[PDB]
């Protein structure tokens, strides 16, 4: 909608929207088996249905899902919901790993295919990566030469690529961006996409339970920004986080807001 | 000008027969970037055929094509590679002892001199040599060798042996082209060199014989032993790579085109035509697009740029537009040399004239001026105007469209140059100024005359107009009468103004096109919207 | 550039039509074909992919932008059909034992819907509107459904024993239920199996066109009876070779894109 | 004529031209032998003679003219009629074959002879089609590049040709319009010609006896169009089909409309 | 472009007369030559087409417009006659024995017949004006009628005893029947082999024009012995020889089409 729009300053404030946004929105925690393990309960999720019935959010609306790890959660997610919450472990040796996630769910990506043989690829501006998902990504690449050869590498012989990535599930590849780049990747196993990042996703909230905050979102180490849909708890139960959760649940929708652009219920668009 | 550059299509169209002599005794995109290096081993094969007899006779010592295969090391990769060696023009020597049976003769041996050339068809499994089938551009530079002939012995059963020996030539890089080795399944695209001789010290002889002194070398033992020749340098090649929305860049050229089969084209114009803007369009319209300027902003591919000009040549002279010129002009003369047994066809005007001779009639006025008509567009490209000379604005609308048109080829721009010139505005009016009374006519069978100041009509004076527009220099009807008079009576105007509306000048043109005129500006968007194909 | 806001349009009727899309929105957009194994099987070639890519040159759609993604069987592709290019064409085969089956397919993926998840074992949901549904996909759905009154009391069902419960589907591999929209129905599922989601109608998908490649027209994509509509996008061929079928498709493929009209989600 | 014409709104209606076209014109009905087999009757024609007498149609104005059955018919039909009505089946087998019988007999075609060994033919537009009629017309084909050279198929090995019929009568064949193919045919059998499809024959009218509406006269995939004079009918017997034709037959002479185009015994025009 | 309606034409004396069409529509319409088993015969050549081919491209006509059409004999010619080309030339030998199977093929290809069915089970049929006849084809025909008076009795034959007929028709390919105009009349046709037809007689078919090779004029067009007309399009030769025939064809072509003018329907 290229069109304008136009307003005042002199205008009433109106009711609040909350209060009615609840009934006619759906809320997601995305939580670990860790969770439900500590918790060794079965009625958990109707005990914060009953809960939430009571902070406002009506009875059908609110919604768990158990992923049994974060890189298997970031494995193709699957959010389809007008408000979504996960709750992220810290685990220094998944630092990466876990804010490629942040940078994968927080932001709203457009998505190219990719065929490593039959073609080779590049990228055009600084928001131009390749992500790359699946069980094992062991991924390697070439830089070619203004003249269509190998920059420390050679096209035929894939021992000489430059291994970015080894037997990882989620991989966010960002290269020199104005050359061209042959690929070697696990095609049978991980599905490599080139993705352009978009304005952010409102959507979701991220809340590291653990340590003190790592994730870069921007692939640029100039910014290191940090947002308000990007939260953090101290822990040493479940039970008392979801409580605050709970408690606190209308600041997490302040600090979201129903996307714009379309419906989907991907991580990213795709439009070949 | 823009017409100009149809005449000397026509003009030119003279080369268009040697080029099919030349023809027949031979017979969004993107950039990859080639230079790469490269060593070519190949080696002569000879072709011996002897008489029969006591064995003392030969009746031919010829070159012969060979093949060759090896492998070698490039930028750290194994490459194997394969050569093909053959020559052309080389000269046929003969000796001869007698007519007895046993006399030594050689009825034809081969020798390759300075007025020989030799071709090196080269082939690898490397990315380039399938990445090579659409070229833009290519060359190489390689090193030169010495190419040495060895001993040679004939075997005569009886007596001593003649001993073939010397002889020697250096052969230097001069051309690349295109070829194709031919699989049995698939065909291979390959890089043909072509290398000059330049003959060298060792002379060649013929030992127990009258032939010594004799410089070249012969196909007796080309090699000299060698297992091969050896040449090194590097090849340069540009690449017309189909490529898209600016990512994916393809590997083996990875693309089809339109060889699989114009009603596509034809949209293309359609969709192209009303974007075309006035004011700039006006000025390239006054612009000499010859040859070169009209054919050199077309990234073409390496054998359209060689033959482009050439190919829509050969059938713009096969058109209604050039067929109509040349009946024009045996009208013109058989009419100049018939008068005794006089065409007694017809003559609207003073005396018999062939642009005022009506004919294939299947108003009496009405369609007498549009048959006088459909000659002024014949007078355009012969230069008896005055204006803005329609066929110039086709051309301009033609140039402006094919350096945007995706869609371009070498067997595609020939006859859509021709679809153009005769499609292009099918319909136009023309005007002749006498005594300030101007006589308009167009081939739709209208008509209006006028006076130049006060615009009002008069009676259309037939077989006086004809007498005018036979003679007198013409102009177009770009602001022909309708328009004129509603913007005199609308947007009022001068005398000169509409003097230069008359003779249709540029400068009041675009001037009211800068002026916002919208009786003028439509009228220019109707010539445009009619240039469509 | 406003986004997730709508507001008044305005023009006339005095402009002059711009452009002629075709040929350049052609370059600039991809086509995907769905064609079944059958056809191939009969084919029995190769290399008619790359011949039908060829053909769509003609055509003006380039080598790199026409694609084909088969499908076993109707079932097979109904079973989380992800459709993702700026044009999709279809092919269907008729089966009057699988009306429904390819009816559900047509409703799911010519319209555009907006799917919430479902918990079945906690929430007992209702239906509000008329566009409101549960579509179910998977290996094998086997849904039942119980109603319940006020007091949350079965009507004709009891709710501890699933026997009672009142069946809608029997192992199938899509289901879009309708059932009465202002009671609560307490939900069985083979979940570990299929999932269910409570999705609403929004407009229609006009980015894809479906061909049923035989019988008559069958296809009752609106749930409710009165209409039994059909689209513009919802073409019929009759059969007896499956060459024919893509060439026709082929030399037809503009009239199906000047039916189809890129996405607005 | 290329003149124009012209007319007025106050001039009045005149008189019916029905029940003097009947006096003036021929009818025709094409049925099949289940019919004659079902009724077990040597003068059922008189019969239905002396019954359209009422109606207005004289004695010597109906014809009868059996078909053994719709492929036999559609190898080449000649209707030479004033008004021509066809009873034909329902057959889920022989759906296409009726409905390219449609395709025909409704439509007036102009047709070329064609030279497959001597020459290499192409379509032009979409309504140039290939029409194939005989015992058994099994065709192949072979498109062609601009350098004459085939594409997925080899011009030598006649099995690598793409077989668009197999055993049929009558083929409608229509291919991709602007390239050139090669073709095998057997023309000991077949005869194939270069049709192409002029304005619709108002002079014929189609029944489907049995089954819902299925034939699809235009090629494209868009129109599906249900012309006037295509009937549908519902039937256990065949006395109670020839008595509705009989009783409706002035809406079938109402829908119909002889021709314009010129006099022919032929059901297309043939002009080399 | 107003097809099936008669509406006034206009013109004047003052236009001047246009060049000629005859180089033209040489190019753009197609001739048809039909000859006898006895010409190859006598002639034995095996490129003769081809050669009266290339004849015919020095008079302007190209090399794939003219056709040759061999035909064994008048009668098996005369056996269902499919001309279908933009200007027919039939070359047709003399021979008393088949004067009026030979003029019976010229009343039947130089006019044009509007040609309804007959059914000679059921119906009797009777000729209204004087230029409705029964032309009846095949392999051979036996035609036996027998008039009717006011009370649908016979005339000099029985309705039962076919015997009683009147036969005007014996063992022949084509028969053209002319009865007394306004009498209702009974037929008896050996159907199996031949088929009749009730047709009526057109403006001529100016698309055909016969050449009689031999004798003298004996063809009466027209069934009325008042006429016995000899139209433009109806060409007598003398003989001894072919090649001969066939140059003089060639030579005289032009003169032929201007003879003959193509056709209105
Ligand atoms: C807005 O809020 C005020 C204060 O609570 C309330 O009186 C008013 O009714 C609200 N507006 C509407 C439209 O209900
Ligand atoms: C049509 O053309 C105008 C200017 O010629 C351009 O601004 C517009 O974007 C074009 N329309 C489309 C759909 O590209
Ligand atoms: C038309 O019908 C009217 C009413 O029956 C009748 O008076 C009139 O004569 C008819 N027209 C002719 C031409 O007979
Ligand atoms: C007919 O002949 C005249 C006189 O030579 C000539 O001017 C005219 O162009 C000719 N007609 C055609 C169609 O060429
Ligand atoms: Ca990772
Ligand atoms: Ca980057
Ligand atoms: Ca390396
Ligand atoms: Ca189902
Ligand atoms: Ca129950
Ligand atoms: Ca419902
Ligand atoms: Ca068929
Ligand atoms: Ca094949
Ligand atoms: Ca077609
Ligand atoms: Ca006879
Ligand atoms: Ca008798
Ligand atoms: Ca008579």
């Amino acid at each position: 909608i290229n069109l304008p729009i136009t307003g005042s300053m002199d205008t009433a404030y109106a009711n609040s929207t909350q209060e009615e946004t609840f009934l006619t929105s759906t809320l997601c925690l995305y939580y670990p088996t860790e969770a439900a393990t500590e918790i060794n309960d079965n009625s958990w999720k109707d005990t914060l249905s009953q809960l939430f019935l009571t902070k406002g959010w009506p009875t059908g609306s609110v919604y768990f899902k158990e992923y049994t790890d974060i890189a298997s959660f970031s494995v193709d997610p699957q959010l389809y919901c007008d408000y979504n919450v996960v709750l992220m472990k810290y685990d220094a040796t998944l630092q990466l790993d876990m804010s490629e996630l942040a940078d994968l769910i927080l932001n709203e990506w457009l998505c190219n295919p990719m065929d490593i043989t039959l073609y080779y690829y590049q990228q055009t501006d600084e928001a131009n990566k390749w992500i790359s998902m699946g069980s094992s990504c062991t991924i390697k690449v070439c830089p070619l030469n203004t003249q269509t050869l190998g920059i420390g590498c050679l096209t035929t012989d894939t021992a000489t690529f430059e291994e970015v990535a080894t037997a990882e599930k989620l991989v966010i590849t960002d290269v020199v961006d104005g050359v061209n780049h042959k690929l070697d990747v696990t095609t049978a196993t991980c599905t490599i996409r080139n993705c352009k990042k978009l304005g952010p996703r409102e959507n979701v909230a991220v809340i590291q339970v653990g340590g003190s905050d790592v994730l870069d979102i921007t692939a640029d180490p100039t910014t290191a920004p940090q947002t308000e849909r990007m939260m953090r708890i101290n822990w040493k139960k479940w039970w008392q986080v979801f409580y605050t959760v709970v408690d606190y649940v209308n600041q997490i929708i302040q600090a979201m807001s129903k996307r714009s652009r379309s419906l989907n219920s991907a991580a990213f668009y795709y439009r070949i | 000008m823009a017409s100009l550059i149809y005449r000397q299509l026509l003009t030119n169209s003279y080369t268009v027969d040697l080029s099919d002599e030349i023809q027949e005794i031979g017979s969004l995109w993107k950039e990859m970037q080639y230079n790469r290096d490269i060593t070519i081993r190949f080696k002569f094969a000879s072709s011996i055929v002897k008489s029969g007899g006591l064995g003392y006779k030969w009746s031919e010592i010829s070159f012969k094509p060979a093949n060759y295969q090896y492998t070698y090391t490039r930028d750290g990769e194994e490459v194997t590679a394969h050569t093909t060696c053959s020559v052309n023009g080389m000269n046929d020597f003969n000796f001869n002892g007698g007519s007895l049976p046993t006399d030594f003769v050689i009825s034809r041996y081969e020798v390759i001199k300075e007025n020989s050339y030799v071709y090196v068809d080269y082939w690898d499994d490397s990315q380039a040599f399938r990445n090579m089938v659409y070229v833009r551009s290519l060359a190489a530079n390689l090193n030169s060798v010495i190419c040495t002939g060895g001993d040679y012995s004939f075997a005569l059963p009886v007596g001593q042996w003649p001993v073939m020996t010397g002889g020697a030539v250096s052969l230097h890089s001069a051309g690349v082209t295109l070829s194709t080795q031919f699989t049995d399944f698939v065909s291979l695209n390959s890089l043909r060199f072509r290398f000059r001789l330049t003959v060298e010290e060792p002379s060649f002889s013929i030992t127990r014989t009258r032939v010594s002194r004799l410089y070249g070398l012969p196909a007796a033992n080309p090699n000299n032993g060698k297992e091969y020749y050896e040449v090194a340098g590097r090849f340069s090649l540009i690449s017309l790579v189909p490529s898209n929305d600016d990512y994916q860049t393809p590997i083996t050229n990875s693309v089809t085109v339109r060889q699989d089969l114009l009603g596509e084209l034809r949209e293309e114009f359609n969709a192209l035509s009303q974007e075309i803007a006035m004011s700039q369009l006006i000025d390239l319209a006054l612009l000499p697009l010859d040859m070169f300027s009209m054919f050199s902003g077309i990234k073409s591919t390496i054998d359209a740029a060689k033959s482009m000009a050439t190919s829509v040549m050969k059938k713009f002279k096969k058109s209604g537009l050039a067929n109509s010129v040349s009946t024009l002009t045996d009208s013109l003369s058989d009419a100049a040399s018939s008068i005794s047994r006089g065409a007694s066809i017809r003559s609207v005007g003073s005396s018999a004239s062939a642009w005022t001779d009506v004919s294939t009639q299947i108003s009496s006025i009405s369609t007498q001026t549009s048959t006088i008509s459909r000659r002024l567009r014949l007078k355009e490209m012969a230069t008896q105007t005055e204006g803005m000379n329609f066929d110039d604005i086709s051309a301009a609308v033609l140039k402006t469209k094919i350096d945007r048109s995706t869609q371009i080829s070498p067997n595609t721009l020939p006859d859509i140059v021709t679809e153009a010139s005769e499609k292009f505005i099918p319909n136009r009016a023309y005007r002749v100024i006498n005594n300030d009374e101007v006589f308009e006519a167009g081939t739709d069978g209208r008509f209006f005359a006028y006076r130049v100041e006060t615009f009002d009509e008069i009676p259309f004076d037939v077989q006086k107009f004809a007498d005018l527009v036979t003679d007198s220099p013409v102009i177009s009807a770009i602001i022909d009468f309708k328009t004129l008079k509603n913007l005199n009576d609308n947007y009022g105007i001068s005398r000169q103004q509409a003097f230069n509306l008359l003779r249709s000048d540029p400068r009041v043109l675009r001037e009211f096109i800068n002026q916002d005129n919208p009786i003028i500006r439509n009228r220019i968007e109707q010539l445009i919207m009619q240039c469509r194909l």
